[PDB]
């Protein structure tokens, strides 16, 4: 299992990142000053 | 003058405030001239 950090992004535009898109389902997307973290529970 | 000052958002002393004002950062960077 893994989590993904898109660094330097206000993740309102990441839902469409661009290959793999398994993780965007989320339901636990979280916003940090370093970027947006997907796949981790706060 | 060196112990914390509870009346600030950051619990910094007096001299620490002076020091943080004397130095002016350039192109610091945050979550967003670059
Ligand atoms: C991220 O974007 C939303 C709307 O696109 C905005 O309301 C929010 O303030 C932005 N984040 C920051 C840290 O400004």
């Amino acid at each position: 299992q893994v989590a993904v950090l898109y660094q330097g992004v206000n993740c309102t535009e990441v839902p469409v990142a661009i290959t793999w898109r398994v993780y965007s389902t989320g339901s636990n997307v979280f916003q940090t000053r370093a970027g947006c973290l997907i796949g981790a529970e706060h | 003058q060196i112990l914390p000052d509870p009346s600030k958002p950051s619990k910094r002393s007096f001299i620490e405030d002076l020091l943080f004002n004397k130095v002016t950062l350039a192109d610091a960077g945050f979550i967003k001239a670059q």
